[PDB]
């Protein structure tokens, strides 16, 4: 493995950007059409469409990465500058306990100056849900003096970062050999980019851990506390607060890690009065973190015949059934961008739901268990970008099976084998949908039935008719009793979520364990179903791409057409493009489902402020009795709690009203988009150029409604923005005004 | 829209508050507030773990016209 | 593929960044190439023998009864990284001195990169009748000149490679004395001479174990 | 090879090579590349020159009659107590200022876009005057002294003001950041400086002082 | 700079530079002047 880039291959100059469309021959010629433009915009990131030409495809896709972690430091550093500049970030340092969060200002211009709510620390704002102030709690700043030089930094690395993007397009453009060493990109991502990240993070909360657990929490002023470098130069410092310390770094030579156990600690849990978690258990699992991800970017053969490489793994694994498998995916990966971006993004949104489920019952910061509202945003914004990189991932499956490939290369029995029963799987899905939708909606129904016939006795309730889960209590009591029993060296257990013990933080509960009961069985039910609803869209439309078993010729007409004819009864949605148009629906429903599930849950069983004699909750445990009926969703969930959301005009939370509107109003005409068509349309814009043409007015371009195609994207743009823009103003009006 | 202002207006007009409505039909914050939010009480309570009573299968209906809304889309 | 040819050439590159297969195309480009790496570490060389005696002169001057115990400082505590130490009585501080030297140094250096970039450049436009001393040589890492070599040991091209392996080697060895220093002073805190003096007064005693 | 340049070695660009008066080859971002936008901006940075030459040069004299001893106010805040006690309002005076500079500002831009434009004979029928002798250096009323009529010698003069008018326009800077730190006359920063070059700057609020 | 002039018809011009006129005029005219809802007469 070595360096292969190229000098100057292509000239910085101003030229190719006064003609939109070169990297499309066909859109170069020049915009006779209005539909130019969207193709334009629709197709210059399709690098594999501009040219056939791998290698600048790859330098293309190598250069983007940079544009984008451009904007992403760029967007780091805005957040630090806008807590630096203007914000509470001192007084809430002072008093975290009853000030909240404000990073933003209006300006006073129509009124919207009401917007700055008043949020104590001799300073008003926008309060912020994002969870930054938490978040620099635990690097001990002390004053906005800081924040500045940080995000002075961070603009200097992005400026260097789309420096070296332009530079490795235009000036150290590499080549394809260069980008295929996946032995390199493996063991310098695996190794060095997170072993050593995680091991210089480690090392960074070791010796930050001063202010944090022991002065922050101290009641000392931030003021009054020594800044970092004087507490990480002076020995006597370190010996006085960490006994542990100017030992003289004995232990660690010869390896006789005995002594170090003030700043390398196991505890698990957290203090009712602290709020917050520690920074030893954080910093000992960064070690194991970069430890691990060190020795495991080591496993691969390179250069000096010591390990094993990619190619002869894959050889070496072969069974009875399928045989001979496994045999090109080294060059299904190499070959194509696609492949490698679908594997990606497979299991990249689900980590990032899985990330949601460990922050919303994990929360790794100080003074947050109490702030009930950045939980919740934090959870649903994973959940909802888990839920979009899993249908992205579903797309480009699909997108690598139809340009980027060919079963005689890149040939193997798994693929081909999974694909001679294409169609039983989709059956049996089908019918398995057809089992869920008929056993875990259709008890909504009957328990509505049942309520409404006059027969309480015989609706499912955790009183009438019990119908709870216990395997997940299993799990819970596996949990529970794995300290002492099957983790002796533990302390607590793996949440408090099961395991009793009512931790509050001034009246508010920070944390409460969490029941599972015929409600939960119930939505965890739904839950699978929309899942596998969703799975079954993307999966059919993956697979019937290359072929099916009405249109033959289906790969010729390529990844995005809306359909080939009217013929056979009609074809309508059979591309994978209007799979994925589909499964983004049925992602929309399940993960709102699923945050609904979330919202109500903690609302009702969770939070709360615990007085003299026990917690007294948010909602009057109103959950246990409304998730089992349809009715109850709207009955003390949808209903009650929109009080806030159109009753908020009076406050600085009158904008979370108008985006709620707006995004009501926006999911309507995202509506208008999908039910309707192109005919009447195009026929209306005729009259209307008619009307035009009278007063010689009209456009030289010719005015064209959207394509088919760009009339579904839309649709689905409008209906996904309307719906998680509703959302979204509810959750976050509703758990400002109960916290 | 017409059955919404007709219904809304005399809505306002028998509980002898037209200022209601004189007040609260200038914008759409009022027609989703003050109308839809507002006069469903007993929709929502037409049947609970309390008690049903006459207005439960008018609930189940409402629901049911929902049900068939949503297999339109 | 190291032929040897160059002064300091032994074969040892692990890493093979030498190599003329890397930086296929021809222009300005990157800084991965025979022609910058072989430079900068002459560079860095000179530097570091610069700075390795820099670092230990002072110290070991003012054991002996020469210098006055009172400039003798460490090279760590004369007022570069002022946290450990700033040196109070100049005839002007630090940030005086150090615009001074960002002049300086940036003329120097600014008026070496243009030959580099453009050989011989600099002795073409007139530069206060100091251009005959900046004409430059075929191999930029060596100008040499009037001024730079006011006078000339290297006559003959054998006792120059000679000269210039010589150099190398001496460049190369300060620059892993210069690495000494640093991480030498992280942890013992003190003057480079004066651990000469700790450990030969007990070797083990103060050898690099405990 | 023929002009001393402004980075010693670098190739000048191909737009401008000794036409201009104080030309060195110093340009970057590609400005006044084209004729038309290099007419503008040579005539653009001309006035900057001829505006910053007079504002240094009445700024130093009012300094330095206040210093030893005039009535004068400094550069700054001269504006505001000299119209305290005037008879002439604001506004009545800004007023009169531009409408005195419309005019012959106008008349500026016109014989820039058409020279010898201004020399019809239609303004009190002066038709030898107001004549553009070149882009930016117009001539015949506003040369009285007849120290243009030589182009060996003029040439030469002209390559000059462009470099006294650039060194105008950086002490005006010095003017603006030499005020915002120490608060105090032009004048009073250099005496204080040539009396004690160790009261030189970086010792106020140059650099940042957090430790 | 010619490529750049040209370049600068486009959507990043007016459409940007238009609209960010507008949007600053009515914005200065609604600050000078704090709430108008009638003309003078
Ligand atoms: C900074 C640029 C500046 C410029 C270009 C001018 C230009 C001018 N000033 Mg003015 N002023 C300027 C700054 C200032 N002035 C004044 C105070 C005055 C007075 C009091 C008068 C002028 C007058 C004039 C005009 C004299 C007419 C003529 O042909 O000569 C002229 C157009 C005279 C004028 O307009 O007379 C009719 C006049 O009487 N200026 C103050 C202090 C308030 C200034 C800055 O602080
Ligand atoms: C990360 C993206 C980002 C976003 C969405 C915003 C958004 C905003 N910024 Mg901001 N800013 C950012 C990054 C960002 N900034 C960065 C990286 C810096 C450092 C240079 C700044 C420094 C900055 C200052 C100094 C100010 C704002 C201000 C503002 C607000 C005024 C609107 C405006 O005209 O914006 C910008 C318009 C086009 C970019 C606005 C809500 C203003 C404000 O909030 O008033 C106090 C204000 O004056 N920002
Ligand atoms: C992440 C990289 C990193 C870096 C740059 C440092 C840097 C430093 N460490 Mg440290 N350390 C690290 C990781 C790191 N450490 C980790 C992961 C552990 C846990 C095993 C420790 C545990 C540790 C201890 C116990 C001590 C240091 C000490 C020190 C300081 C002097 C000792 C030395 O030079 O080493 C020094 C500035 C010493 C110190 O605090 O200086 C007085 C010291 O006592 N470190
Ligand atoms: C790193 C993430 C990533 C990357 C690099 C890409 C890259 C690409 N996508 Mg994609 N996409 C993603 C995530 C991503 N996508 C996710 C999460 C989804 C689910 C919502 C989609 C859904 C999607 C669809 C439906 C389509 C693409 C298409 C495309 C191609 C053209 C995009 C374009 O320029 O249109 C315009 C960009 C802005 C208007 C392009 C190579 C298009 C294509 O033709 O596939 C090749 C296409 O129609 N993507
Ligand atoms: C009220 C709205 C509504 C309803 C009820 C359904 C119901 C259903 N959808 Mg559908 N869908 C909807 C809206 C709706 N959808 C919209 C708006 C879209 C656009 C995105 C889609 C897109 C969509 C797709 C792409 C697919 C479905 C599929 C299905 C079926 C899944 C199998 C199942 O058991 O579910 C629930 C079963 C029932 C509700 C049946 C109830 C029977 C009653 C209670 C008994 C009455 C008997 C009486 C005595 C006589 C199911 C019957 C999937 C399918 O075809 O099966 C795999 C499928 O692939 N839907
Ligand atoms: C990069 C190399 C380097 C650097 C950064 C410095 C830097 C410094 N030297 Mg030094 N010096 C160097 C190389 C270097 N030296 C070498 C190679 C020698 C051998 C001749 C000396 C011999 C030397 C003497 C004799 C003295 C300095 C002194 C000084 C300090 C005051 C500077 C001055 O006197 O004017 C200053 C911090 C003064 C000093 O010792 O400060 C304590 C001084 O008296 N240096
Ligand atoms: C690599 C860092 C570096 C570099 C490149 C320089 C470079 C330079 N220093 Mg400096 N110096 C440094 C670090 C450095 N210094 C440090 C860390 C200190 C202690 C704070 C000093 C303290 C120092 C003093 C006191 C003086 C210099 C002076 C000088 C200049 C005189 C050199 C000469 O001709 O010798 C002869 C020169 C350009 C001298 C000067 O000002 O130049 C005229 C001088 O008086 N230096
Ligand atoms: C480490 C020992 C060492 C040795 C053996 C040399 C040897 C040489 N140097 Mg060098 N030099 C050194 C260190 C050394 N230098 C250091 C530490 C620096 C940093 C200042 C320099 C900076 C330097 C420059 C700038 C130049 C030389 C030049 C030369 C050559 C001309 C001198 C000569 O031989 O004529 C006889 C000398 C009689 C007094 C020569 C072969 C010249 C050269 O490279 O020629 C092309 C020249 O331009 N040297
Ligand atoms: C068409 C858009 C537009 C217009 C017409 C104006 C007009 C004006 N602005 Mg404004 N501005 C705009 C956009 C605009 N701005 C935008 C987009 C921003 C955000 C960067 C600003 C930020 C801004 C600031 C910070 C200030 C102004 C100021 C001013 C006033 C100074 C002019 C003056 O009084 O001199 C003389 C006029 C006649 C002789 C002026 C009336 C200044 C002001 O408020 O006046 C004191 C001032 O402080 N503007
Ligand atoms: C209305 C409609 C259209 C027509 C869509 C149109 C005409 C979109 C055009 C609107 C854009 C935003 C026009 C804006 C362009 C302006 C002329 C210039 C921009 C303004 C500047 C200030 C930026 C469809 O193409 C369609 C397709 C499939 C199903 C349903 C429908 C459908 O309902
Ligand atoms: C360096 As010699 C020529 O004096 O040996
Ligand atoms: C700073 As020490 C000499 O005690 O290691």
């Amino acid at each position: 493995v070595k360096i292969a880039v190229d000098r100057n291959p292509v000239e910085t100059n101003f030229e190719k950007w006064a003609k939109p469309g070169h990297f499309s021959r066909a859109l170069a010629k020049g915009p006779n059409t209005t539909t130019w433009i969207w193709n334009l915009h629709a197709d210059a990131h399709d690098f594999d469409n501009h040219t056939s030409d791998l290698e600048e495809i790859s330098r293309k896709v190598f250069s983007a990465h940079f544009g984008q972690l451009g904007i992403i430091l760029i967007w780091l550093s805005g957040m630090y500058f806008h807590g630096a500049r203007f914000s509470n970030y001192e007084g809430w340092l002072s008093d975290p306990t009853h000030i909240k969060p404000s990073a933003q200002v209006v300006w006073p211009i129509v009124g919207q100056e009401i917007l700055n709510g008043d949020v104590g620390g001799g300073f008003q704002g926008i309060q912020i849900t994002s969870g930054f102030f938490q978040l620099w709690r635990a690097s001990g700043i002390t004053s906005e003096l800081q924040l500045y030089s940080t995000a002075i930094g961070g603009l200097v690395l992005a400026a260097a970062c789309f420096f070296a993007g332009w530079f490795h397009y235009h000036k150290a453009a590499p080549k394809l050999e260069w980008f295929q060493n996946v032995e390199s990109m493996l063991n310098h991502h695996l190794a060095g980019l997170l072993g050593l990240g995680s091991l210089a993070w480690a090392g960074h909360q070791i010796h930050v851990s001063l202010p944090v657990n022991k002065l922050l929490d101290a009641g000392v002023d931030p003021k009054e506390i020594p800044l970092p470098h004087e507490f990480l130069l002076n020995q006597s410092i370190i010996a006085d607060l960490y006994p542990s310390f100017s030992k003289g770094l004995a232990p660690f030579f010869t390896l006789n890690w005995a002594e170090y156990s003030d700043f390398l600690t196991f505890k698990g849990g957290l203090n009712p009065v602290t709020g917050g978690l520690w920074l030893s258990d954080t910093a000992h699992h960064h070690l194991a973190i970069a430890v691990l991800f060190l020795v495991a970017g080591h496993q691969y053969r390179t250069n000096w015949g010591i390990g094993h490489s990619i190619k002869d793994i894959l050889e070496s694994h072969k069974g009875p059934f399928t045989g001979n498998g496994h045999a090109g995916l080294y060059e299904i990966l190499t070959t194509s961008w696609h492949a490698q971006l679908a594997i990606n993004l497979a299991l990249f949104g689900s980590l990032s739901i899985i990330v949601a489920h460990h922050m919303y019952a994990m929360p790794p910061y100080p003074y947050l268990a109490t702030d009930y509202g950045t939980q919740l945003s934090l959870f649903t914004h994973h959940m909802w970008i888990g839920g979009f990189c899993v249908v992205g991932a579903g797309a480009h499956a699909a997108i690598f099976m139809v340009r980027d490939y060919d079963p005689t290369n890149n040939y193997n029995n798994l693929l081909d084998r999974v694909i001679r029963h294409r169609d039983a799987i989709i059956s049996h899905l089908n019918w398995v949908s057809i089992f869920l939708g008929f056993h875990s909606f259709g008890l909504y129904i009957h328990n509505d039935t049942m309520s409404a016939l006059g027969r309480p006795q015989d609706m499912f309730s955790d009183t009438a008719i019990q119908l709870q889960p216990v395997f997940a209590q299993w799990i819970q009591n596996t949990h529970f009793t794995a300290p002492q029993l099957t983790a002796p060296n533990a302390l607590a257990a793996t949440s408090l979520t099961w395991g009793g013990d009512v931790v509050a933080v001034g009246g508010k509960v920070a944390m409460m364990p969490i029941a599972l009961g015929t409600s939960d069985f119930l939505v965890h039910h739904i839950h699978a179903f929309t899942i596998h609803v969703t799975v079954l869209i993307l999966l059919k439309g993956v697979l019937f791409a290359r072929s099916s078993r009405l249109i033959p010729d289906k790969a010729n007409l390529g990844f995005r057409f809306p359909c080939d004819g009217p013929g056979r009864g009609g074809t309508c949605q059979v591309s994978a493009w209007d799979h994925v148009f589909l499964g983004l629906f049925w992602m929309y429903n399940s993960l709102s489902i699923v945050i609904f599930h979330f919202s109500w849950k903690m609302q009702s069983d969770v939070w709360g402020t615990v007085t003299d004699s026990g917690v007294s909750h948010i909602t009057g445990g109103n959950f246990a009795q409304s998730a089992n009926t349809i009715n109850g969703w709207l009955r003390d969930f949808l209903w009650a709690q929109s009080s806030q959301v159109i009753q908020s005009y009076g406050s600085a939370l009158s904008a979370y009203g108008l985006m709620f509107l707006g995004a009501h109003f926006v999911w309507a005409f995202s509506l208008m988009f999908l039910f309707s068509g192109r005919g009447y349309w195009q026929e209306l814009i005729e009259s209307i150029v008619w009307a035009h043409n009278k007063l010689r007015v009209a456009p030289s371009i010719q005015p064209r409604a959207l394509s088919i195609t760009q009339g579904r994207a839309v649709g689905v743009a409008h209906y996904l923005l309307g719906g998680i823009a509703t959302t979204w103003s509810f959750f976050l009006a509703r758990i400002i005004a109960v916290g | 829209w017409v059955t919404f202002y007709w219904h809304w207006k005399h809505l306002t007009l028998w509980q002898g508050n037209v200022s209601q409505f004189d007040e609260s039909s200038t914008y759409l914050m009022g027609w989703l507030r003050d109308y839809l939010w507002l006069n469903s009480s007993q929709l929502i309570n037409g049947y609970n773990p309390f008690g049903m009573n006459s207005l439960s299968v008018w609930a189940w209906t409402f629901l049911f016209g929902h049900l068939v809304y949503a297999t339109g889309f | 593929y190291l032929d040897g040819t160059l002064p300091g050439d032994y074969g040892f590159d692990p890493l093979g960044l030498l190599d003329p297969t890397v930086s296929n195309g021809q222009g300005a480009g990157g800084f991965v190439n025979p022609r910058w790496l072989q430079y900068s570490e002459v560079i860095h060389a000179r530097w570091a023998m610069l700075g390795a005696a820099g670092c230990i002169a002072p110290e070991i001057l003012g054991k002996a009864g020469v210098i006055p115990a009172e400039t003798a400082v460490d090279w760590f505590r004369t007022g570069v990284i002022p946290p450990a130490g700033v040196y109070k009585d100049f005839w002007a501080d630090p940030f005086t001195l150090f615009f001074i030297e960002v002049v300086a140094i940036q003329f120097a250096e600014l008026k070496r990169l243009q030959d580099y970039k453009n050989p011989g450049s600099q002795s073409r436009q007139y530069f206060l009748g100091l251009e005959g001393l900046f004409k430059g040589s075929d191999n930029p890492a060596y100008p040499g000149g009037p001024f730079f070599n006011f006078a000339n040991f290297g006559k003959t091209e054998a006792e120059m490679k000679k000269l210039k392996l010589n150099e190398i080697k001496n460049g190369r060895l300060a620059m892993l004395a210069m690495f000494g220093y640093g991480a030498q002073a992280v942890i013992t805190g003190d003057g480079p001479f004066d651990n000469l003096l700790a450990h030969l007064a007990d070797p083990t005693g103060a050898n690099l174990i405990t | 090879a023929d002009r001393p340049l402004w980075s010693p070695g670098s190739e000048p660009p191909a737009w401008l090579d000794g036409s201009l008066a104080g030309d060195y080859g110093f340009d970057p971002l590609h400005l006044s590349e084209e004729p038309e936008m290099r007419k503008w901006m040579v005539q653009a940075e001309l006035v900057h020159c001829r505006w910053a030459m007079l504002g240094v040069a009445g700024i130093l004299f009012t300094s330095i009659g206040a210093k030893a001893g005039g009535n004068f106010p400094d550069w700054y805040d001269a504006g505001k107590e000299l119209q305290k006690n005037s008879d002439i309002p604001l506004g009545s005076l800004i007023f009169t200022e531009l409408l005195l500079f419309g005019w012959v500002e106008t008349k500026r831009l016109y014989d820039l876009r058409n020279p010898g434009s201004q020399g019809d004979g239609s303004f009190l029928g002066i038709t030898d005057g107001l004549k553009g002798k070149e882009n930016g250096y117009p001539g015949g009323l506003f040369d009285p002294m007849g120290m243009s009529k030589n182009e060996a010698s003029f040439k030469e003069a002209k390559q000059k003001e462009v470099k006294n008018g650039r060194l105008a326009m950086l002490a005006f800077v010095g003017f603006i950041a030499q005020h915002h730190a120490t608060h105090k006359s032009p004048i009073d920063n250099l005496l204080d400086h040539v009396a004690d070059p160790f009261h030189v700057t970086f010792a106020t609020n140059g650099v940042s002082i957090p430790h | 700079m010619k490529d750049f002039t040209t370049y600068l018809s486009t959507a990043p011009v007016v459409g940007l530079g238009w609209a960010i006129f507008t949007s600053g005029l009515l914005i200065e005219i609604n600050r000078f002047f704090p709430d108008p809802l009638v003309f003078s007469f």
